[PDB]
RNA sequence: CCCCGGCGAGGGGAGUGAAAAAGAACCUGAAACCGUGUACGUACAAGCAGUGGGAGCACGCUUAGGCGUGUGACUGCGUAC
RNA sequence: ACGGGGCUAAACCAUGCACCGAAGCUGCGGCAGCGACGCUUAUGCGUUGUUGGGUAGGGGAGCGUUCUGUAAGCCUGCGAA
């Protein structure tokens, strides 16, 4: 039990998203937004 | 106005040199698609 | 003095201290292969021809070397569709030295 | 945690230049085209990996034709022989002994010829 | 024993000056020198200061006989620009390229 | 082991001699771009010229079936415009008759630099004789 | 300090320093771009300039041979992102 | 207004036997996913069936960079970045 031997449980260290670094990636060039339209943009989305 | 220009500093209005319709030689006959 | 036989899914036609490289063999280095179901074997236009097999011709052979081949670069690319995977592939081998062909 | 890219982008870029050696101009110096020749000649190489087989069965067609015609025999009456034959060498190494030993070529064509007869 | 004179910060183009080092490449330098007399070019004063300092180092510093040297390497290489302003009409501004180079002789007797 | 290719500095060419009097011009020219470029040779390689040499004589009496005597046109185009001319076959045979079996070879044979070292191996005459005596060349009766 | 040069600019020696290719246009000194030298190719040859095959030449090896490196005549396929 | 050369068949109709022809199928070698059964696992191995073109997009698993702890440790002028 040393500061270099502690690992967290599997399972609960879960990596984020990050949109648009490549093609290897899978979210590159658009992440996960499509086509063009009102829901591709910065800041766009209808209201509740 | 363009008014901190590094290349040009003189000058602040340019479009008379490079937007065809606004140089001293445009003529409106090549605007005829209309 | 050459002969044919098959190995590997390939076909071979060896003489007597060739060194020949074919695909993997579950042998281990140092130890002798014999192939039974050769060919065709020629000395000197006295030519046995196999009806598919030379009836009591054997090869001989003594793994030299195990072995991967040189990398080969695999490359995929689909132009205006954004796609786009590469990889990479090295070949087993296994190397035998003819030891005898005999007839 | 401010992160600078010079020598990360440096050796993704050295890496590129070192695969267009030998290319014209452009394509062995500046990264930009550099890049689109290598993926380039990826693409042929995994295209020509399929052709290579084709194009030494092609040749080895062609010399088995020439060498049976030289023994009054045609290249399709010369494979149905060594088929009914049952002889089972592959074109490869009838090729190559059609070269190399051309006494036991002609050995090859009277199994064939007999058995078509 | 090679034997090296240069110019830097040449006032002229390396265009203009490798044309007249051409000229002399590889000849003796009695040769060289009647060559460089006898060139109409701005850039053939220069080079001849050039290779008249390389034969004067090659006595002194290296204790050589004249009547043996020859111009193994010659070569001009870039300097630096100088940047200046040019106006032209309608109040454009272009850029003038005022460049310099670097000559270098190399004289030996092997 | 990889398969045996040509080099061309060590290919054995041979001269042969063909009587052109009374041959469809068609069914002559097969068998003359086959030996020229070498598909008869074992040794056969598509980038190295493994071919013969082959001699022409009475290239003036090929013949021709049907009505093509007078009816099979030859056209150039001379880069003027305006500049398209024919030619029919009689007109060839009457003004330069061996350019007729070398132009019907050319189209038989690859295109490239390759294509033209092979046609520099025809030796085409309209007459019966022929002064390459020195190269002692065999009767191939085709 | 000596030498060339216009009592220049610039340079070659000498000297200092661990280092002067640390010389003040000064630590390290990448790339585009521009040169000199060497090996091979190239003046009858048509196109995304590569890729598959491949002769010859040059330089290294090491052998009773044919491998390594550079170049690439000729040839199949092939209209960038 | 056969792709060209050329063709009186190398054209058309009928019958027949050969051969060529793809990344299809088979052979040999290798990798991975999902099932089923097991030398027994402790979550990995063995046997077997099958699957592995892919945009938008969903799911899974990793590489590398800078900074903090482990680190008053370890490497380094006998040469670090
Ligand atoms: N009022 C005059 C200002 C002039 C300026 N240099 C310009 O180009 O506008
Ligand atoms: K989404
Ligand atoms: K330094
Ligand atoms: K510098
Ligand atoms: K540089
Ligand atoms: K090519
Ligand atoms: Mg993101
Ligand atoms: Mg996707
Ligand atoms: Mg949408
Ligand atoms: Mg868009
Ligand atoms: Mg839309
Ligand atoms: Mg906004
Ligand atoms: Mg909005
Ligand atoms: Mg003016
Ligand atoms: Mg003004
Ligand atoms: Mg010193
Ligand atoms: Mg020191
Ligand atoms: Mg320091
Ligand atoms: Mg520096
Ligand atoms: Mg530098
Ligand atoms: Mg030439
Ligand atoms: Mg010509
Ligand atoms: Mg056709
Ligand atoms: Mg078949
Ligand atoms: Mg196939
Ligand atoms: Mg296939
Ligand atoms: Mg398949
Ligand atoms: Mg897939
Ligand atoms: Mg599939
Ligand atoms: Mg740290
Ligand atoms: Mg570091």
């Amino acid at each position: 039990m040393r500061l270099n031997t502690l690992s967290p449980a599997e399972g609960s260290k879960k990596a984020g998203k990050r949109l648009g670094r490549g093609i290897g990636s899978g979210l590159g060039k658009t992440g996960g937004r499509g086509h063009k339209g009102q829901k591709s943009r910065s800041g766009g989305g209808v209201r509740r | 106005m363009e008014n901190n220009s590094r290349t040009m500093p003189h000058i602040r209005r340019t479009t008379h040199i490079m937007k065809f319709a606004h140089r001293n030689s445009f003529d409106f006959h090549f605007f005829n698609a209309r | 003095m050459y002969a044919v036989f098959q190995s590997g899914g390939k076909q071979h036609r060896v003489s007597e201290g060739q060194t020949v490289r074919l695909e993997k063999l579950d042998i281990a280095t140092g130890e002798t292969v014999e192939f039974a179901e050769v060919l065709m074997i020629a000395n000197g236009e006295e030519v046995k021809i196999g009806v598919p097999f030379v009836d009591g011709g054997v090869i001989k052979a003594e793994v030299v070397a195990h072995g991967r081949g040189e990398k080969v670069k695999i490359v995929k690319f689909r132009r205006r569709k954004h796609y786009r995977k590469q990889q990479g592939h090295r070949q087993w081998f296994t190397d035998v030295k003819i030891t005898g062909i005999s007839a | 945690a401010r992160v600078k890219r010079g020598v990360i982008a440096r050796a993704r870029h050295k890496k590129i230049l070192k695969q267009a050696k030998g290319y014209y101009g452009a394509r062995s110096r500046v990264y930009r085209v550099a890049f689109q020749a290598v993926i380039k000649a990826g693409q042929y190489a995994y295209r020509d990996r399929r052709q290579r087989k084709r194009q030494f069965r092609q040749l080895w067609i062609a010399r088995i034709n020439a060498a049976a015609r030289q023994n009054g025999i045609s290249y399709s009456k010369f494979i149905n022989g060594l088929k009914k034959a049952s002889v089972e060498i592959d074109r490869k190494i009838l090729a190559d002994i059609a070269v190399f030993d051309k006494v036991a070529f002609t050995a090859l064509v009277e199994k064939a010829k007999a058995a078509l007869a | 024993m090679e034997t090296i004179a240069k110019h830097r910060h040449a006032r002229s183009s390396a265009q203009k000056v490798r044309l007249v080092a051409d000229l002399i490449r590889g000849k003796k330098v009695s040769q060289a020198l009647d060559i460089l007399t006898y060139t109409n070019k701005k850039a053939a004063v220069l080079v001849k200061k050039v290779l008249e300092s390389a034969i004067a180092n090659a006595e002194h510093n290296d204790g050589a006989d004249i009547d043996d040297l020859k111009v193994t390497k010659i070569f001009v290489d870039e300097g630096p620009s100088m940047k200046r302003i040019m106006p032209r009409a309608k109040g454009r501004a272009d850029r003038i390229l005022k460049r310099t180079s670097h000559i270098t002789v190399v004289v030996s007797d092997r | 082991m990889k398969t045996f290719t040509a080099k061309p500095e060590t290919v054995k060419r041979d001269w042969y001699v063909v009587d052109a009097t009374g041959k469809t011009l068609g069914r002559l020219a097969t068998e003359l771009a086959r030996r020229l470029r070498g598909k008869h040779k074992a040794e056969y390689t598509p980038h190295v010229d493994t071919g013969d040499y082959i001699i022409v004589l009475n290239a003036d009496k090929v013949a021709v079936t049907g009505n093509k005597r007078t009816d099979k046109v030859y056209y150039h185009h001379t880069g003027h415009i305006g500049g398209i001319k024919q030619a029919t076959f009689e007109e060839m045979i009457a003004r330069r008759p061996e350019r007729v079996i070398e132009i019907a070879v050319k189209g038989m044979l690859p295109k490239g630099p390759l294509g033209r070292a092979m046609f520099r191996k025809l030796k085409v005459y309209a007459g019966n004789e022929h002064n390459h005596a020195a190269q002692q060349p065999q009767v191939l009766d085709i």
